[PDB]
């Protein structure tokens, strides 16, 4: 960050632009998740494709295989079904041993308000997923 | 390889890397819990939230910290905290990672025993330590000898250190700090007729007073100046949008410090603990204590309070005594840099206590080599 | 498997399947009786008629609502009511089909039991729910922070919601809605010596109110104008072809939201409601509150009630808050869309009233889970 | 020369002569105002109506009450009252006799500034004094150590005295009592099918509150016994003859002193707000303060009050303590009568505000004598 | 007429009349004043509290000591302390009564030019005399050779006697006794998280210090047997009904005797000082020093300290010596009672300073005399 | 006293039994009393019948005639009339002369809380209305 320079220019650090590692968190899982859903996806489109929660459910389908699930894989930006199918998927990471630190909540996801809460819940994933016989994250 | 530096104050969480210039993590010491009726489903919800997450919904909950006075009063919410800090806000894996954490002195050592456990048995780190957080605002202010007083949300102590050598029958504690003034700025905005009850309504009166309020130089002074004009009024916009007004509220909170008498209790004042700890110094060692005395913590942030404490000490010592205040910009930082700079040390290395002492010992360890 | 939803309200029975973006059925919640000699040729000859048939009938019947103030009040004609719209409009077995009711809030208590009852011991479903009319209107809103206000035919409710979460105890409730409006265009249309008497011609005097009637955005500038020239007149041909003529009695009848005091009540009027919960809410929900005020209900749509509404609270709320009026074009329709989004979510599915949990705890256990 | 005492609360005037045994004028502190067009000439129509007079009327009237929460909010209308006091109810000319009124603690500074300027410009009486009203409950108890619990219409709060001796930090205030109590139970009666909503109907079910309401010793076993049998219900008769029912709606009304919740305040509940309030004084003084809690005000009137008060702070305090309720049959009057004896002191009579020393420092000496 | 004798230490007056076996008045030499705001008038009320009934209402009190280390500092509170025990405890007029008073040894010439002044113009005294307080414990034991130790609340001090002559370049004075031993209490209670801050909770840690401390024979054995078991802990209920467990602070007080160093002192110890004293003197005075140790004042009253003191001793001088402590069921009065046998014989009579001898010389006279 | 033959006994002596000669005090002072105010006093009645102030307040009006003195006699014992009453005997015998240290509290008379205090009290004043005309106690 900015350091001890000024005590202004770090309090305004700590407020927003505290986590411009995001970006090169995003780059990571984009090419993961293009590798195992089949789906293409890039660090800018990452959020606009991912928040009906659609792709989040088939994640889980492909990794488990390595409860069953309900979606609406049809569901609209912005639904209450978009929400529904992330707290399906959100319920599936609490049955996997993830814990109310490195979780989003559903909101959080489809209105874009909490996206290192949804890199960190795929990163942790991730790396419980390993064990079994998944290739984690470059 | 490198070691992390958890501050972990009564009011904030300062954490982050040995070495770095500044923390990483800056976040207030608080788990939420929803206090209302859920009625929409499908929304995924969490039952606590910690740190700015909390301090971001607060009108829907009830807000809980778990240090008071220094002393970590709730265990299962104090994990919450340390699990946040380490897996959110730092991204560590601490099974990796040298943890130095710090205290306050005369604290309970049940205290510093269950927060060696922790980190040693739900945490795993690998090697562990317990600073004194004073200690720690020599090594940020770059030397050897002083009177550090330190004030944060809890507790204000003062330790005299000489040469590198504590007089630790010197030390002195005080159970008055900013939620303390908190409390009384709570209490005295009644008299303008503003009602501060719930504990997210506490929040906001915390910052009015990190924003309005500040030191007088004379106290009897500042209040015949506020009772004879309007010069010294400031306004504040609530989160709704209505306009508060105060006055001598500005610095009648703040006097409390130099004046305890204000909260009710029988204790000298911030200026007399500090005089009254260098003589108990050996009269050799005092005349590097009045020009070394260091402020440390976020409740020595007020406008005007060195001004202040260097007028009160003068008239306590002795004529001929050069007395010198050093209260840097950085203040508020000061136990966390100097963690930083202890923990990077070639010469610390063999300080920590390990795991395998741990597995030999168990949490006593803690006081034999902290 | 597929769930109905019906929105069940005091003027009109909306009803249709859970996943469907409309209602398929829309008819008004009366039943009629002959007012005259029961041996009639050509009308179709049986004791009672419901909804459609008894509204094309009406010159022969009495008509009554079983339902008034959001209570039910005949339960005999109630049941005519469901029976009519399971197997004469949706043309179903409920024996079938999960069923989603709705209710306002601060309903007596036993409403809910007797309609608990008779949906599992006269229409025998397998399972039912009985919602909130204002949440499902912010399901339908696609939002989950918001004070939302609702007016249909009996009642007008408001309920803050925040995160999800309801504050109950900022609820408010008036039994002035859309049928005291008819009630007073009834009385204030003898003033040009129309009389409407009969209950089939409330009918005509509700189909003039929703034709011709507005809210003025200033009623004293509105009056002058209507007092100065005929431009704000407007004319009604009645079903035997006579024409009326009506002016400011075109606003005088919705004025009577904003000035309860026209139909003698002591009551506040729906700006001043609406402002009261946002006021009994915590502080820092408030401004969120501000930003999403949402509108719901067939008595919201008239002309420039939403302009009225912004222009009202604005002159309550502080100057630097931001009011937003959310009135969409749906918003007739809103309470029942928001109970077919919540009964098709797969999050909703652990939440129904079962037959066999309804066999363990009687009718009493929708006080429990609803 | 004889004082006026005057207890001025939020609900009830009650006034009267130092050194009688009780108040000669008791009445409800009501401004009411005509809601109706007065069409007939002689009708009896006068402007506005204070007290009694109010009451009687309250059909034909708006009911307004000019203190809530111990703050004059209606300046206009309390110099109405006051008037309707001095020469309707005790009949005396206000420029003969010293006055002394009363306020709860930790109100705004203007509200008794604005008290004496009325006194001395209005009623131009000769020497006034504002004391705290729990004080007084203490002066009728006939002892000078212990913790009042003082509830009336719109404050509750307690004072520790130890020995003539207040521990100013130490004092509480809860803004609920009787009015949130009386709107509560009013929410609760809807339940049951009763709607009460004018200010009118608000003065009935606060008779139905004083009558009918209780406390359960246990919560739970009272919820219980009353969900399985009928024993507990009672029945009330209307102005009109129509007859209300109540089972639990008894209990649940005063239950919101012990658990705050049901009226959504995140505040602890008035056995909490006494044990945190002990626990803020000095170890020496709390087995005295255990030994002398002392109830006054109408709120504390209900029946098994006193006997839940002792059950819930034995369960808060140390086993070998002796904790003593003490509950007067005359503590709806134990301000006014703590009053009338401080007034008459021989002692008392040099601490009287007089008019030349209001004419030397203006309105503002009331916060260097009181 | 009947001489007087007023012992007078620094924690307790010990007061009474020559001839007596004990002292007729004992209490604590405090002064108290209220710290809190009186708000009940009638009372009567002191503005000053002084022995007893300073103790029993400490509450509400400041408490302060006039004497500190053997030096009265406050001149205005010892004419207090005076005044109470000649004209309450004793009940009786000075100006009848030969007055005897006591001082520790190596004490400031002005503390004895004052309390003569004082004596002979406050209190206009016939006649005065000054004692030093351990040759007064010789007279009390009966004997005329012997090193005596006299411990109280702020001096030690011992001076060596052989055949009724002193021997004043060996006489030693350490300002560690008591008050000393109460602050480390109160320092080391905080280990275990009991907090003890105020002038009043100060008596109360001396009450548990007078009643659970202990000396250890071997310091080592006892922290080892602490550490392996709960055998040694014992509890104490405080004045509001809790309960506080302590362990090892029962004899690490204590220990503090032995160990100056524990306190921050270089000093030696009570064994070391007395070993230098005996070995400050002629060779053949040595063993009948090492045969009469007597110990004297209340600090020398914990168990197990005249066993520790004939080990330590024992293990310094040579092995031939036959090391005897002499330590009375009575060493408590000590002091008093050798100044009621003094005051009583015959051929002291000569000896006292009557007031000619001082409207002569003035103050001064002394030095000596005494 | 006990003297110092059982420690234990001597510390019990000054706290739990100090005064065993508190009852000769109030002897002298009742019959002195009861000559000089009319009313009959007994050293089983004397805190019983002073404890109102009333008669005290009798006491000062008849040793000065020997401030005018505000009292209400019909007070009833335990109130705060009755404090109220010697609040303004304690001030008169302030006004005599005689110092803090002899005086009782009003509390310490109404409550019965410092009988030796109020003997004290009545002695001392005695000694100074010697110096004015009234013949002292026995
Ligand atoms: N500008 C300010 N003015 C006054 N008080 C402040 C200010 N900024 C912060 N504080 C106080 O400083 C506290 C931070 O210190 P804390 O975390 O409790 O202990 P520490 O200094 O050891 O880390 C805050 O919680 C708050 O009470
Ligand atoms: N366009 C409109 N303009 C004004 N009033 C309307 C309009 N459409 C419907 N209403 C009125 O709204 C009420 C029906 O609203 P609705 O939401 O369907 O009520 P409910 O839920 O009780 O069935 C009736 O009083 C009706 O006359
Ligand atoms: N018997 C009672 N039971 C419950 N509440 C009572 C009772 N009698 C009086 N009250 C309440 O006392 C309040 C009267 O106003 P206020 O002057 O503040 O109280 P007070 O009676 O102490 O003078 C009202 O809320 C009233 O309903
Ligand atoms: N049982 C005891 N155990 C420990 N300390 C005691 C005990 N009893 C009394 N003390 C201490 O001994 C002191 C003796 O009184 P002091 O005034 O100093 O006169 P002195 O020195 O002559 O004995 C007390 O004030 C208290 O500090
Ligand atoms: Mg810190
Ligand atoms: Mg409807
Ligand atoms: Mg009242
Ligand atoms: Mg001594």
């Amino acid at each position: 960050g900015p350091g001890l320079s000024d005590m202004h220019q770090y309090s305004q650090w700590l407020a927003s632009r505290h986590e411009a590692n995001l970006l090169p968190m995003k780059e990571d899982l984009a090419l993961w998740l293009t590798n195992l859903l089949g789906k293409e996806i890039t660090a800018e489109t990452f959020m606009e494709k991912l928040d009906n929660g659609a792709l989040l459910c088939q994640l889980a389908a492909t990794v488990q295989e390595k409860k069953k699930i309900p979606c609406k894989a049809s569901a609209p930006s912005g639904s209450f079904f978009a929400r529904d199918n992330t707290a399906n998927f959100l319920s599936w990471c609490r049955d996997l041993g993830v814990d109310e630190t490195c979780l989003f909540e559903s909101e959080g996801l489809v209105l874009h308000k909490q996206p290192r809460e949804v890199c960190l819940c795929l990163l942790e994933l991730g790396r419980i997923a390993a064990r079994y016989g998944v290739e984690p994250p470059g | 390889t490198t070691a992390l530096v958890c501050d972990n104050g009564s009011g904030l969480v300062k954490a982050g890397f040995a070495g770095d210039d500044a923390p990483r993590a800056v976040f207030p010491s608080i788990v939420g819990r929803p206090r209302h009726q859920g009625v929409m489903v499908g929304m995924g919800q969490k039952d606590s939230y910690v740190g700015d997450e909390a301090q971001s919904k607060r009108g829907i909950l009830t807000l809980k910290y778990p240090i008071e006075h220094g002393i970590i009063t709730n265990w299962d919410d104090m994990e919450k905290i340390w699990h946040h800090t380490f897996y959110n806000e730092l991204r560590v894996a601490p099974e990796e990672h040298p943890t130095l954490l710090t205290e306050a002195p005369l604290n309970p050592k049940a205290n510093r025993e269950k927060m060696t456990q922790i980190m040693f048995e739900t945490f795993n780190v690998p090697a562990m330590y317990v600073a004194i957080q004073a200690v720690l605002s020599l090594y940020a202010s770059g030397r050897t000898t002083g009177i550090v007083l330190d004030s944060g949300d809890g507790v204000t102590h003062n330790v005299p250190i000489y040469e590198g050598y504590a007089l630790p029958h010197a030390i002195m504690r005080l159970d008055l700090a900013g939620r303390d003034l908190t409390d009384y700025l709570m209490k005295i905005l009644t008299e303008r007729g503003y009602s501060f009850v719930t504990t997210a309504e506490r929040e906001i009166v915390r910052d009015i007073k990190e924003k309005l309020c500040y030191v007088a130089l004379d106290f009897e002074n500042e209040m015949a100046t506020a009772a004879s004009s309007s010069s010294l009024e400031k306004s504040y916009e609530l989160p709704d949008g209505q306009v508060i007004t105060i006055g001598n509220e500005r610095f009648r909170c703040p006097e409390t410090l130099f004046q305890p008498s204000f909260i009710g209790m029988e204790s000298a004042g911030i200026h007399e603990t500090t005089y009254n700890s260098i003589m108990k110094c050996d009269i050799d060692i005092r005349k590097d204590l009045y020009a070394n005395n260091v402020m440390s913590g976020g409740t020595t942030m007020y406008p005007g309070i060195a001004d202040r404490m260097q007028k009160e000490i003068t008239a306590l010592a002795p004529s001929t005594m050069k007395i010198k205040i050093i209260a840097p910009p950085e203040r508020k930082y000061s136990v966390w840099i100097g963690g930083s700079i202890l923990a990077s040390l070639s010469t610390f290395q063999q300080m920590w206590i390990t795991k395998q002492e741990y597995d030999e010992a168990g949490p006593s360890i803690v006081h034999r080599k902290c």
